[PDB]
């Protein structure tokens, strides 16, 4: 469920509660060295914008490459 | 099929369609409270004395658009389906001559592109939340329906005509 | 002395009152209005020369207002000799003024009424029983042109709000602009203080205006009777009521609920105002909205009954006693259907969210309530399913 | 899931559910619709003006607050009211979303002009409601009316919710899910406890919407109320005699109107016994006395279902006698209606005049009139609808000989030949 805000949160084409969870969110796929919560991350974020979006995001000079396994 | 043709007009001929009537319509249903002989609602004391269906495309901004409403007894997938190819013909009309658009769409607006554009996003975002398949899998229920259409073998002057019209394409 | 101002009102009232409608129809009020006028613009008693006196001050005061948007108003007299019209439909010149100062005096006259015979305020000026601190607050309402202000129009209707029958009236009078100014200086206090302190600082407010300070020269009977009636009418105001008996079992409720909240007052029980009426009003809307939804949905409970808020409770529990000796009677659709219908508001009463700092009488009246609710619920859905 | 039929209720709940979540609202406009009419009723006549004259905080702020409710209510669901609405609308008003810059109109309700809006509004949200609430009937199959009417509703026989508090979790409770061995999970919604749980509504409404009215003198609708209310009649060859007679004078005969018009309206408003003298009704019910010298001797034989007609009878002598003295005796008609007639429209008048009642047809003219005229339309068609809109005795002279080439643009003049033709005979 939270995996899912944030990426109701980044799907938004943000004023100092979703920045900071967000950061959160990073700081903890980071940590866990979990592979899976990206991937859920990854997989929703497309269910809701398309892989397009998602691809973009892939792309260089990107704020939410995280998002994606290492 | 024949069923095409309405729409084939509103994307090469769109002209022709400046006054007719679009599945993309409320049609009041009036065609409870009565009505003075000089024209003011009463169900006299106000006065003392005892169709409006429009044409062409009479939907507003897309913003305000947020449930799709059926009022002709259509499922409101296949209505919504049924929008959008009128939505792309209208797009395709446009592309095509640009002031036949303006003039069937009402309140008039500058770029019509860009209007039907969003009312197709729109369209798309109200068909995934109502059938809760993912943009790709929705855009790719769009082109399962034109494949349909396709492979399945006049000009909505009328409103019933529309109507009918709108049966036979939700069948 | 220039005039026999009297005369000319007593001259006025039957064109005055020709111009009035009443929501409701009201057919036999203008009779009794113009009867009730006759009778009190008089000087027999201090009573009618007071309503006389504060008549014509208001009606002067309107003709300045008038007057001010005119040009030469001193030159009326010559207006009506330039005007032939007027004078051959009157005779003479002394005719044509006595019927020119009629004619500004009818329509004002007319509103005047309108704004003082709303629910037959009327009636406790003549009726001889009416307390005295009733035509007490009368005049004053009547003599305080800020307070019972009356827009100046430049026919007419009566706003009956009270849903009161033929020679029936209002037991506090004006209670519509009481409760009116009541609310304007609530949500005053509520612009201007916090969640708490608003009920203190609405009592200091009230208690500063010149109602306040009248009222509170009202001290022992009259001020309770007082009280006790704005609650009847506050209620008629509020809530329409089907039969008098829920009247006053609402007005005891309301009573009782200003009785607790004035027991928390941050001050000791002196004397019970207004503005506490209201307090209590907003803080138990919802309860009492309930009771009366109950009394609707079974009006048996009325006949079914015989410091804190308990009718809600006893009420609940003798729906719950009478569907369980009613119970699958008349038949298991009808008592289903009442079953369901009483549902939602048993269920608040048996809540503590709706009920708080009750005391143990309410707790275990709600406690036998909801010990008896199940067993009917139960019921209920096994009568609706199998 | 075929649910139209095994879910009628959560069918048409869901099909106007984004209309039936602002119906939560209605308690709110209705309040302020109520609060205008009584500060704005007995008052013949934008929304930041209107807040302007506020200087009161408090309830400057709370205006505004519910104001801004009304308006976000009507742009949520303007165009919904163009066509979806039973009170019809000009496209102009539902069209674009208002502001607090928009005419203090709208939110006055009314049944003409831009007071229109509120109450299709209020209306609409209504009719939703009962719709819903009939269903739920067709459900009950028991008509059990709570019918609450307009004039007192809170938030307790409105159907109020909330998706995101009320129904989203509803629903998310009735997902029951399901899982076989060897074949993947899956969703079952159990529709029927959707229902129910929804359905937990019983409750019902009817509209009564408050308004004022527009104006705030048509002597026709006196008449009409005192004939529903109250039963009239003719005043006879003899009373009229004797009133001519008694009434020699323009003044007598204006006090004696004065009379009838206060008497008019006391009956309009109340009514009475139709056989009750008059000068009985007027000294003992209305106390009209001190001023009723000579009237009396006049009113001694007319009773209340004579009233009306005294009125236009005394009326018409009035003019009549202006017009022995050749004064003007309709100066407050349009002088477009003083057109002189030519010499054959003279010939016509008389031929027509000579084969009528000169009496009836002047009274009748007059009144039309006064009633009416206070051009080309014409005198024919107009007269008959007058006429016959009150059940009048039409008679057969004017209307098989009435001169159609007489245009509406000289009945005064008309009326005053006829006039003069019986001030010729007496
Ligand atoms: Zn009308």
């Amino acid at each position: 469920l939270c995996l899912d805000r944030a990426a109701d949160f980044l799907s938004e084409p943000m004023a100092k509660e979703k920045q900071c969870y967000l950061q959160q969110v990073k700081q903890f796929c980071i940590r866990v060295e979990n592979d899976w919560h990206r991937v859920y991350l990854v997989r929703k974020l497309s269910s809701q914008r398309g892989m397009e979006f998602v691809q973009g995001l892939s792309k260089p000079g990107r704020p939410h490459q995280w998002v994606f396994p290492k | 099929n024949e069923l095409l043709e309405p729409l084939k007009n509103l994307a090469f001929s769109p002209a022709t369609m400046a006054h007719a009537f679009l599945p993309t319509m409320p049609e009041d249903l009036l065609a409870h409270w009565y009505t003075c002989p000089n024209g003011h609602p009463c169900s006299c004391i106000d006065c003392h004395a005892p169709d409006r269906t429009q044409t062409g495309h009479v939907l507003g901004n897309p913003q305000r658009r947020d449930v799709v409403t059926c009022d002709r007894g259509l499922p409101p997938v296949v209505f919504l389906l049924i929008r959008l190819l009128t939505h792309l013909a209208l797009l395709l009309g446009a592309s095509q001559s640009s002031q036949a658009l303006i003039n069937i769409i009402k309140p008039p607006v500058r770029d019509p592109k860009g209007f039907l554009q969003q009312h197709i996003l729109k369209d798309l975002e109200q068909l995934a939340k109502m059938l809760g398949h993912s943009a790709d899998e929705t855009i790719g229920v769009v082109h399962l329906v034109l494949r349909r259409l396709l492979q399945e073998q006049t000009e909505l002057s009328t409103k019933e005509m529309r109507n009918n019209w709108e049966k036979e394409i939700a069948a | 002395s220039i005039l026999d101002t009297t005369r000319l009102l007593r001259s006025c009232v039957q064109s005055a009152v020709g111009m009035l409608r009443d929501q409701n129809e009201s057919c036999t009020r203008n009779m009794r209005r113009v009867v009730l006028l006759l009778g009190l613009l008089n000087e027999d008693d201090a009573c009618h020369a007071s309503f006389l006196r504060v008549s014509k001050m208001r009606l002067s005061v309107f003709l300045k207002k008038q007057e001010e948007s005119q040009f030469h108003p001193l030159e009326w007299l010559a207006r009506e000799a330039c005007n032939q019209d007027a004078l051959q439909e009157a005779g003479t010149f002394r005719h044509t003024l006595w019927k020119r100062v009629q004619g500004a005096v009818t329509p004002l006259l007319a509103s005047m009424i309108s704004f003082i015979d709303r629910d037959g305020n009327l009636e406790l000026l003549t009726r001889p029983d009416t307390p005295p601190w009733a035509r007490d607050l009368w005049m004053f309402i009547f003599s305080d042109t800020m307070l019972l202000n009356i827009p100046l129009v430049m026919y007419i209707v009566v706003q009956n709000h009270m849903n009161l029958s033929e020679n029936a009236s209002n037991n506090v009078p004006f209670s519509w602009k009481i409760k009116d100014y009541l609310e304007e200086l609530w949500v005053q206090a509520q612009y201007i203080t916090d969640a708490e302190g608003l009920p203190k600082k609405f009592v200091d407010i009230f208690q500063q205006t010149p109602l306040g300070r009248f009222l509170a020269q009202l001290h022992g009977e009259p001020q309770q009777e007082l009280l006790q009636c704005y609650l009847k009418d506050f209620i008629l105001l509020t809530m329409r009521v089907s039969t008098e008996e829920e009247l006053k079992f609402l007005q005891m409720a309301l009573w009782s609920c200003t009785r607790k909240l004035k027991a928390a007052s941050e001050a000791p029980e002196e004397e019970v105002s207004l503005p506490w009426v209201h307090l209590a009003y907003q803080r138990f809307r919802s309860r009492l909205q309930n009771f009366s939804r109950i009394l609707t949905i079974y009006p048996q409970v009325l006949h079914s009954l015989m410091c804190e808020m308990t009718l809600d409770a006893f009420a609940a529990m003798a729906c719950t006693e009478m569907l369980t000796r009613n119970t699958l009677k008349p038949s298991p659709q009808a008592w289903l259907q009442l079953v369901k219908n009483l549902s939602m508001p048993l269920e608040l009463i048996c809540s503590d969210e709706h009920m708080q700092g009750s005391g143990s009488l309410a707790q275990a009246v709600i406690r036998e309530v909801r010990a008896q609710w199940s067993r009917i619920f139960s019921t209920a859905l096994f009568v609706e399913h199998v | 899931k075929n649910g139209k039929e095994r879910v009628p209720i959560l069918w048409h709940f869901l099909q106007k559910e984004a209309e039936l979540r602002l119906v939560k609202f209605l308690p709110e406009i209705l309040a302020l619709q109520r609060d205008l009419v009584k500060q704005f009723q007995n008052v013949q006549q934008s929304i930041r003006g209107f807040l302007s004259k506020h200087s009161s905080d408090g309830l400057r702020q709370l205006l505004h607050n519910r104001i801004t409710v009304f308006l976000s209510t009507w742009n949520k669901l303007r165009r919904s009211l163009e066509t979806n609405g039973e009170i019809n609308l000009p496209k102009d008003y539902c069209s674009t979303d208002l502001d607090l810059d928009t005419e203090f109109e709208i939110l006055l309700p009314r049944r003409r002009g831009l007071g229109l809006c509120a109450t299709a509004l209020v209306s609409y949200l209504i009719r939703l409601h009962n719709e819903i609430v009939y269903a739920v009937e067709k459900l009950s199959k028991e008509n059990n009316s709570y019918s609450v009417d307009a004039a007192e509703v809170t938030e307790l026989h409105v159907i109020s919710y909330e998706v995101e508090r009320d129904l989203t979790p509803l629903i998310l409770s009735n997902c029951q899910y399901q899982v076989e061995e060897g074949r993947e999970t899956v969703q079952e919604f159990d529709l029927e406890k959707i229902q129910r749980q929804i359905v937990s509504r019983f409750l019902q409404g009817k509209p009564r919407l408050s308004l004022k009215g527009i104006p705030t003198w048509n002597y026709e609708h006196l008449f009409m109320d005192i004939k529903n209310k109250m039963a009239q009649d003719s005043l006879p060859s003899s009373v009229i005699s004797a009133i001519s007679g008694q009434l020699q004078s323009y003044s007598d005969a204006c006090e004696v109107l004065s009379v009838v018009e206060v008497t008019l309206g006391f009956l309009s408003t109340a009514g009475g016994d139709p056989n009750m003298q008059l000068n009985v009704y007027t000294q003992d019910i209305l106390q009209m006395g001190d001023q009723t010298i000579h009237v009396l001797k006049a009113l001694n034989r007319c009773q209340l279902k004579h009233t009306i007609a005294l009125w236009q009878f005394l009326s018409a002598h009035k003019s009549e006698q202006l017009l022995r003295l050749h004064k003007e005796p309709f100066g407050e008609i349009s002088s477009r209606y003083k057109a002189d007639l030519s010499p054959e429209n003279a010939k016509l008048l008389s031929t027509f005049l000579n084969q009528t009642g000169l009496d009836a047809f002047l009274l009748e003219l007059h009144e039309m009139i006064i009633l009416k005229l206070k051009p080309q339309w014409s005198l024919r068609d107009t007269l008959v609808s007058y006429m016959q809109t009150k059940e009048s005795e039409i008679l057969p002279e004017m209307a098989s000989q009435f001169p159609e080439e007489i245009l509406l643009a000289s009945c005064v003049s008309v009326w005053k030949t006829a006039a003069v033709l019986k001030w010729n005979r007496e």
